[PDB]
């Protein structure tokens, strides 16, 4: 439990969950909020 | 030490390969390892292929001293056999080489002078501008 | 009239002297 | 480990074969219609990817050659 | 022939001497260390210059240094 | 002689992985013949994976 | 308007643009029937289309003589939502990015081997630290008077 | 030394093939030879640059001979419009029918070559009209090189070498340059020019059999002395003047006109006369600074001694800089290499824009061609300048006089100069590289209105500040009310603002949206270059990895595996990285110059605007599209003259893939190979007869990069010259 914990911290695991929350949040912003060019 | 005299003693027993000794060996020089083995034993040889060293006295010829200290160091660590090797010159001249004092040279030992030895620091040599239009390097100093 | 004259010489008949000079020279001693 | 591997890159195919896919117009008319077992998601303009393959399907052609081999297992 | 020149930085154990493929370097008495040995290059002409020495030099900076310097058929390697 | 043992100094030397920085002594040697006797570990290993060099007296300043 | 380009809203190669996308979709509408769903796929394209080109007309971005939307970037005030606001969103997210790393590298720093948690994130650590981003700009600025950014080596 | 090379002994002893390789590389190495001394080098330097500038002069010799012997010359200068110059015949064994037919152009009688190099434009702008011209032009320039000649011969004998002291008289020297050298030649060139060139062009023939019987002008040299100058201005050719004929011809001699001629779209030969003269006097006042031997002038020693700020902040200032300077040759090259590679370049911006030379503008290859030249020959010498400086620091630099100038700061701050150098280039890489790629994204997926294109609003800004009117921004030259267009509005504005607004020459050029991301390309290129050889050479005494590189000379293989591994760790090897950034660099400069031109020269600017912004455009719209006729100078229905272009595409694509073997594969693998051919040699019947006398061995480890280097270098610039020249030969703009 202890040990498992130390390996979902290392650094691919944490970088691939970090990434896939990114990029889950950057594509539901685009699909919600398509074609933006500017800041208005 | 006297260095020992070079022998008439026989080679290992080997079929033959492509990777001995050349026309080099007829004009500029050649090697000599000379050693003594308790048993007929396999070892592989620094030009390709196993051959067999025989009992007794061994006397093997080769073209650089590199393949005569690389075959002298795998004795010495796998058969723990003692070795030394020559220089043979095309008008017959032998000259002794190794081990040079009787002595492997990873030992201390009296009698030896130092050669190319610094009494400074790396970071002491002198720049190129003064050493510039003279024969001289910067470490030679 | 000239070229045809002097193509072969600057393209193969000159080349050929001096490689052949240059050989002799650095092969010397 | 790797036959594991393996199995389920197989799963995944006949899973996208079965789901995905213009098989069964394929079937019909494999003269005329492209196979196409991929369909992309309609965001940031991607979905121009979903081409005219025919059979009234829009997706990927793909040249993997499965849809012959499984006409020819009897699928 | 390769030039290898070594500096009063030894600590004398003995790493470049067992690492020469050629047989250029052997220890010699010193009191400069407490090991009371130094490192020296009698036969530079039997030098090849892989610098296989440096790899086995722990000191920093190194205590052996090797130059590349004029060839000979012994510094090439050549067995032909 | 040399800096007490278990300081911290700055190496002085120009051509050592750590120059300008700072090592803990470890051991000095008392002999007048030695040429280098401040023995320094580092927290960082150089290009040769070595965390320990021997200085001289006048290449170690004490901080 | 500015470098001799025309409002979006004016300019008639833009309209000529957005007929010829809708004309282009409405191509392949005549290959499906009028139910079906890539029918259906192709009609929200049209609209995501339509609605993308009166989003630039009513924005007031300027175009060229090609149709298409130019940026304005010298500073012009009534052009800052192209380069000045998203400029400053984006250099307060790479800033909150930047302090959060230095706060975690400064804080690991004295252990006894601190490599092992630059391959191994102490997670608690790191959900204490990130937080700190969001006032960056005042913890940044007041290292600077202090004198805790710069090492004076 | 007994053998070659005879000027080093060491290398002499090698038994292997590598003595010769290596002679023939360290021949102009003069520091580095047996015995030398200063004095030798110094007269041995002074000695070869004669024997270059007799190579120069021969060269040129040879282009007149030619030109006047083979050429159409004659025919060309009653019709430059639409006969096309011929450089040389063409003598070929190897030639077939068809290529006999096909390489008869101009109005030969046999298979001849195009002349793209613009000598014809330029010897018609200077007045000369006939073959006896160019004939006894080459025969002047062939007893120029014999004079050169016959100097650095006799400069080398005993009673006729200079000694070091004369060769370090830096204030002399210069002042003898700048007077004479500069300000004597400018002089002669507007003589030349208001008494040949000039009543050249109004159908005047003037010569040396009667060039003391006509008046350059009318008043005489009157006016000169007088003080009213105005009389040489009064009268100028008119915009119906035609050249080479009276018909619209004035009188004047010098004056500020401005913009082009109407007929020959380039610059007024009066322009050019008045220019020489002002810059004449610019520098025969210049010439006047220095003290030599009357007691008036200045110290440069002092000069550079009294600048330091009191401050501080720059150290010692400049103190000492002239001793550093004086008696290093590698510190001088490198100036004069950068100062000459800037204004290479700053030749081929001008030269296009502001064509001087008669119906060049018109000549579309020949133009291409000469700008293509000129920046490669600049990108070259800018990487030369920064390879001997780094030289500098390692052979001739004296840390210890020079303490704490501004010399020695650099050495100091060299980490912060190069983070610096570093964060730039990739500042600029990634957003160029991101800014391409979202481009190419929305033009593949159909929405190309989603693309970022920034509009090149300073630039724009700038050139509306000289008088552009395109982009309705009315500040300084293009407004009308202003006090920097009143001070100028009857003497140079007219012509030139009319040739600015003239949307069909070369002089500034609209820019849009795919302006502004190729020239942050050139920015990016420029800056990584300048990272490369900053790095190299500021590094080039040492580093972390190796305290003491300066022990070890500029051109080094390596420190060995040790380490973690010294691999490209010299000074040479920096400039051997950073010669294909500037390969890179220029080729993207050169690629944007050709497409830009290649579409207005077709009527059709709208391609290049809406295609460069996406880097497809750039290969489908460039390249392909303009390699249709090129790859077809060959095929199997036939041939055509484009035929040795397309031969030459292949030979350059050739040599730059041989290369890439040099560049990739490394020694070892080749050595242990050629033992086995030494081996089979050996062992062969009627084959043993026959012995080498060098000892075959591999390529050195340098060596091959420096191989490897040229082959990619000359495959490189041999592909692109055939490319442009056979694209904008095919269609002719
Ligand atoms: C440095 C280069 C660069 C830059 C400046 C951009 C910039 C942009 N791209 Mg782009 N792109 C790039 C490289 C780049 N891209 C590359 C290399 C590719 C190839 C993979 C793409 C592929 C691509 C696609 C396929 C699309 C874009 C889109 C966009 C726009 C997104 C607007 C948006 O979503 O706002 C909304 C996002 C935010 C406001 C960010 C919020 C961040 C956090 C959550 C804020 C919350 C805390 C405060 C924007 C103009 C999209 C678009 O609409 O273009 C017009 C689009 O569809 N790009
Ligand atoms: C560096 C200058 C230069 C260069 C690059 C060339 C190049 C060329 N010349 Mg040439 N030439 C030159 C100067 C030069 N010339 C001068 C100064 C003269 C006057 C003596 C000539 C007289 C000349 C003749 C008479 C012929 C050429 C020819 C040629 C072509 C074939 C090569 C050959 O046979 O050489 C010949 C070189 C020489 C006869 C002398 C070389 C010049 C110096 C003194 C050596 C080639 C394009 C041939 C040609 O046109 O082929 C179709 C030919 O028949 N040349
Ligand atoms: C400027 C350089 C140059 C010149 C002028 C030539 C000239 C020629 N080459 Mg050639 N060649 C060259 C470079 C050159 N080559 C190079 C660099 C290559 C390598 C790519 C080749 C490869 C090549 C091939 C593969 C062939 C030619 C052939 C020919 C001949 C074709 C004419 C023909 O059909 O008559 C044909 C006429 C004959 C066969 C009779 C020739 C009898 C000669 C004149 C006798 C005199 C020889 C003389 C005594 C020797 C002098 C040597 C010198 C060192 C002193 C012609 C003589 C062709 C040929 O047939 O030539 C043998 C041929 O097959 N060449
Ligand atoms: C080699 C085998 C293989 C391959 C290449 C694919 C490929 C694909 N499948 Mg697929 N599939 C396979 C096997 C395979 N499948 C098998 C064996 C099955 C049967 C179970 C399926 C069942 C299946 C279905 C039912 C669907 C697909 C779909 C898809 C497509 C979109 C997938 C996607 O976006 O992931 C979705 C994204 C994820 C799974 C996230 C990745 C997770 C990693 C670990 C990162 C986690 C980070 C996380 C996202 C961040 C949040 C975490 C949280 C803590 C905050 C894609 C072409 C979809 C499709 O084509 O739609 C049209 C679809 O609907 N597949
Ligand atoms: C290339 C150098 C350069 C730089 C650094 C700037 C910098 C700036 N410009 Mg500017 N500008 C430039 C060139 C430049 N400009 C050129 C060439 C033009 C001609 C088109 C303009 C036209 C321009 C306008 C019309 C305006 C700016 C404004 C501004 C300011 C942005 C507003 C702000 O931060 O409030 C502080 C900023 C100081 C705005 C401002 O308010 O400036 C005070 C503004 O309204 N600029
Ligand atoms: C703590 C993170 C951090 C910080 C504060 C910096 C800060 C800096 N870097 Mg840098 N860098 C980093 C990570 C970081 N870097 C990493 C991971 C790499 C390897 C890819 C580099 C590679 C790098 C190069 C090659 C260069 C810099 C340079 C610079 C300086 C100029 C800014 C710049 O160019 O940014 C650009 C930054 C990058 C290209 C890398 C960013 C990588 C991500 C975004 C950082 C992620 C950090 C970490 C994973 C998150 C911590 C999580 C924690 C809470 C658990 C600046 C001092 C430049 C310099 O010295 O000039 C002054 C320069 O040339 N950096
Ligand atoms: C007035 C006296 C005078 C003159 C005319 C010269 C002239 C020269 N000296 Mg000199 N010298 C002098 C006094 C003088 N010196 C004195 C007093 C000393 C002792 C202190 C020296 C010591 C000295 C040394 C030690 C050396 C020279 C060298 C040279 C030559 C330089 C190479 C060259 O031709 O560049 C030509 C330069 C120009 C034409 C000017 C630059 C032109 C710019 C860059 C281009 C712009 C022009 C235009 C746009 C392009 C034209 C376009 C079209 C026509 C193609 C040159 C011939 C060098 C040499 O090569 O000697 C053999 C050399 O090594 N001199
Ligand atoms: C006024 C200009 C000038 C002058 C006087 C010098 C002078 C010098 N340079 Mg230098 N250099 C220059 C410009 C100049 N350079 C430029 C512009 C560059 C950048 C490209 C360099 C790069 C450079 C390096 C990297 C080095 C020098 C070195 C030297 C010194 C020895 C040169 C030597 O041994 O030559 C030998 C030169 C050669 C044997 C030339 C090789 C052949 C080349 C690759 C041309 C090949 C063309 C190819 C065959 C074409 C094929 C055509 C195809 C159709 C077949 C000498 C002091 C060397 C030195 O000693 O420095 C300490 C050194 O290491 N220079
Ligand atoms: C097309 C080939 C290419 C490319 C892209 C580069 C790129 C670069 N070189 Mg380079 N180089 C090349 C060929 C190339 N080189 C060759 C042939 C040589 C001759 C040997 C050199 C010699 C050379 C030297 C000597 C130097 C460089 C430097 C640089 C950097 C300059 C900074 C920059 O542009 O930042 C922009 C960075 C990029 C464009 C890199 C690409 C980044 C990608 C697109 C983003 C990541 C995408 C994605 C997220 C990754 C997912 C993939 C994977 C995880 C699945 C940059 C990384 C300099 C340097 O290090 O400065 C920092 C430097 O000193 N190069
Ligand atoms: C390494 C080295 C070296 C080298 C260096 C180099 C190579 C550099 C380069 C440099 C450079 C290459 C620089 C450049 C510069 C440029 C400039 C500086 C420019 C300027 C300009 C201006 C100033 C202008 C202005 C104006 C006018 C006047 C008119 C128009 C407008 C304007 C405003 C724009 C040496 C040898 C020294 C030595 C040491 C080492
Ligand atoms: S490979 Fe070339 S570079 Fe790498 S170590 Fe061996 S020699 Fe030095």
């Amino acid at each position: 439990m202890r040990d498992l914990k130390t390996y979902l911290s290392v650094a691919p695991v944490l970088s691939t969950l970090w990434f896939g929350a990114l990029a889950g949040l950057l594509i539901e912003i685009n699909r919600f909020f398509p074609d933006a060019l500017t800041f208005p | 030490t006297p260095p020992q005299l070079d022998p008439s003693t026989p080679s290992p027993i080997f079929g033959g390969s492509t990777g001995g000794l050349l026309r080099k060996a007829q004009e500029e020089e050649f090697y000599v390892i000379t050693w003594e083995s308790p048993k007929e034993q396999v070892f592989e040889m620094p030009t390709g292929g196993a051959a067999i060293m025989r009992e007794g006295p061994n006397l093997l010829k080769l073209a650089r001293k590199e393949q005569c200290l690389a075959l002298g160091t795998r004795l010495r660590s796998k058969y723990k056999i003692n070795y030394q090797f020559y220089r043979v010159f095309p008008n017959g001249e032998v000259q002794y080489l190794h081990p040079k004092d009787g002595v492997y040279p990873e030992k201390v030992n009296e009698g030896r002078t130092g050669v190319g030895v610094n009494l400074r620091s790396i970071g002491k040599n002198v720049n190129p501008i003064e050493v510039k239009f003279t024969g001289k390097q910067v470490y030679d100093l | 009239n000239l070229p045809s004259i002097f193509v072969p010489l600057v393209g193969l008949v000159f080349p050929a002297i001096a490689m052949a000079s240059l050989f002799l020279h650095v092969q010397k001693n | 480990g790797q036959l594991s591997i393996i199995f389920l890159w197989l799963s995944g195919m006949y899973f996208h074969g079965a789901r995905f896919s213009n098989y069964e117009a394929w079937l019909s008319d494999p003269t005329h219609i492209g196979p196409s077992a991929q369909v992309v998601w309609p965001i940031v303009g991607q979905e121009i990817l979903n081409g005219d393959v025919g059979g009234g399907f829009r997706g990927i052609q793909i040249t993997s050659g499965f849809f012959q081999m499984w006409r020819a297992s009897g699928i | 022939s390769h030039s290898v020149k070594i500096y009063d930085t030894c600590i004398g154990c003995t790493q470049c001497v067992r690492a020469c493929p050629t047989d250029v370097l052997e220890m010699i008495p010193w009191d400069g260390c407490k090991a009371k040995q130094i490192a020296s290059a009698p036969r530079t002409e039997d030098c090849v210059g892989c610098k296989r020495c440096e790899s086995a030099c722990p000191t920093d900076f190194l205590s052996v240094r090797v130059y590349l310097w004029h060839e000979t058929t012994r510094s090439m390697g050549l067995a032909y | 002689v040399g800096p007490p043992r278990g300081s911290k100094v700055r190496i002085l030397r120009r051509e050592s992985y750590w120059y300008k920085g700072v090592g803990s002594v470890v051991t000095v040697d008392q002999d007048p013949k030695t040429r280098y006797p401040v023995v320094v570990r580092f927290d960082k290993v150089n290009y040769a994976n070595i965390s320990t060099n021997n200085y001289a007296l006048d290449e170690v300043e004490q901080v | 308007d500015i470098s001799g380009l025309t409002p979006c809203k004016d300019s008639k190669q833009f309209a000529k643009r957005e007929k010829q996308q809708i004309k282009k979709l409405e191509s392949s509408l005549k290959l499906y029937a009028p139910e079906s769903a890539p029918a259906l796929a192709l009609n929200a394209q049209i609209e995501k289309t339509k609605r993308r080109f009166d989003n630039y007309g009513k924005y007031g971005l300027l175009c060229g003589s090609d149709g298409l939307p130019h940026l304005i970037v010298n500073g012009d005030q009534r052009h800052w939502g192209e380069f000045i606001t998203p400029g400053i969103l984006f250099l307060y997210i790479a800033g909150w990015i930047g302090w959060v790393g230095r706060s975690y590298l400064i804080a690991i720093s004295g252990e006894k081997k601190p490599a092992m948690k630059e391959i191994i994130i102490d997670v608690p650590l790191a959900s204490r630290i990130i937080f700190r981003g969001f006032i960056w700009p005042v913890a940044a600025y007041r290292e600077f008077l202090n004198g805790d950014l710069i090492a004076k080596d | 030394a007994l053998r070659f090379p005879r000027f080093s002994q060491g290398l002499a002893q090698d038994p292997t093939t590598r003595r010769i390789w290596f002679g023939i590389a360290t021949a102009h190495d003069f520091e580095s030879h047996d015995d030398i001394t200063e004095e030798r080098l110094y007269q041995n330097i002074f000695a070869s640059h004669f024997g270059q500038l007799a190579i120069i002069f021969l060269w040129t010799s040879g282009n007149l001979f030619h030109v006047a012997w083979q050429g159409n010359f004659e025919s060309w200068v009653q019709d430059p419009l639409h006969v096309r110059p011929i450089a040389h015949a063409i003598w070929d064994p190897h030639f077939g029918q068809p290529a006999v037919e096909a390489f008869t152009r101009g109005g030969a009688l046999g298979p001849v070559n195009i002349a793209y190099s613009g000598v014809y434009q330029w010897w018609y702008t200077i007045g000369l009209r006939t073959n006896e011209d160019l004939y006894t032009g080459a025969l002047f320039l062939l007893f120029l090189s014999a004079i050169s000649l016959i100097a650095g011969w006799l400069h080398l004998q005993p009673k006729w070498k200079p000694s070091v002291s004369w060769f370090k008289n830096a204030e002399s020297r210069l002042n003898h340059h700048l007077s004479g050298l500069f300000g004597v030649s400018s002089l002669a060139w507007t003589g030349h020019l208001v008494h040949v060139a000039i009543p050249g062009s109004r159908g005047e023939y003037v010569r040396w059999n009667n060039f003391l019987d006509v008046l350059p002008h009318p008043q005489g040299l009157g006016p000169l002395f007088t003080g009213q100058w105005n009389l040489y201005a009064q009268n100028p050719d008119s915009s119906s003047h035609l050249f080479g004929t009276s018909q619209g011809a004035g009188t004047a001699i010098l004056t500020l006109l401005g913009g082009f001629h109407p007929q020959t779209q380039s610059l007024w030969l009066t322009d050019i006369a008045h220019h020489h003269l002002a810059i004449a006097f610019i520098f025969l006042v210049a010439g006047h600074m220095y003290r030599t031997n009357f007691g008036i002038g200045h110290s440069i020693k002092d000069l550079l001694d009294a600048h330091i700020p009191p401050g501080g902040r720059l150290g010692r200032g400049h103190k000492g800089l002239y001793d550093t300077i004086n008696n290093s040759l590698h510190f001088q090259l490198g100036l004069a290499l950068a100062s000459l590679g800037v204004i290479t370049s700053l030749v081929a911006q001008h030269m296009y824009s502001l064509p001087a030379y008669a119906f060049i503008a018109q000549d579309f290859t020949t133009q291409a061609a000469l700008y293509t030249h000129h920046q490669y020959i600049a990108g070259f010498i800018m990487t030369g300048a920064f390879a001997h400086g780094a030289i500098f620091f390692i052979r001739d630099y004296n840390p210890e006089q020079n303490e704490d100038n501004v010399l020695a700061r650099m050495l100091d701050h060299k980490e912060a100069i190069i983070s610096h150098l570093s964060w730039a280039s990739l500042f600029l890489g990634f957003h160029t590289l991101g800014l391409y790629v979202h481009n190419d994204v929305m033009l593949a997926f159909g929405t190309p209105e989603k693309q970022i294109l920034i509009e090149p609003i300073f630039a724009q800004w700038i050139q509306s500040a000289h008088g552009k009117t395109s982009y309705g921004f009315d500040v300084l030259l293009s407004s009308t009310s202003g006090p920097a267009f009143n001070a100028g509005r009857s003497i140079w504005l007219p012509g030139w603002l009319n040739a600015v607004n003239e949307n069909t020459n070369s002089l500034f050029l609209t820019i849009g949206p795919g302006d502004f991301l190729v020239h942050h390309a050139i920015a990016l290129g420029l800056h990584t270059t300048t990272l490369i050889l900053v790095k190299g050479a500021l590094d080039a005494r040492g580093s972390k990895l190796m305290p003491d590189k300066k022990d070890f000379g500029y051109s080094f293989p390596c420190d060995g595996p040790g380490r973690g591994g010294t691999c490209d760790i010299s000074a040479w090897d920096a400039f051997y990285l950073a010669v294909f950034w500037m390969l890179n660099t220029i080729g993207w400069v050169t690629f944007y110059w050709h497409w830009k031109h290649i579409t207005l020269w077709q009527g059709n600017v709208s391609q290049f605007n809406e295609s460069s912004t996406y880097l497809m455009g750039w290969l489908r719209d460039y390249l392909w599209l303009n390699s249709s006729q090129l790859i077809n100078g060959y095929n199997p229905f036939g041939m055509n003259s484009l035929s040795v272009w397309a031969w030459m595409f292949l030979f350059g694509h050739l040599v730059w893939a041989t290369g890439f073997m040099f560049l990739i594969s490394w020694r070892g693998y080749w050595q242990e190979l050629i033992e086995t051919l030494a081996w089979a040699h050996e062992r062969t019947p009627l084959a043993n007869l026959i012995r080498w006398r060098d000892k075959p061995v591999a390529l050195s480890i340098v060596q091959a990069r420096l191989v490897g280097l040229a082959h990619f270098s000359v495959g490189y610039i041999f592909t692109y010259a055939a490319f442009l020249i056979a694209s904008t030969s095919g269609k002719f703009g």
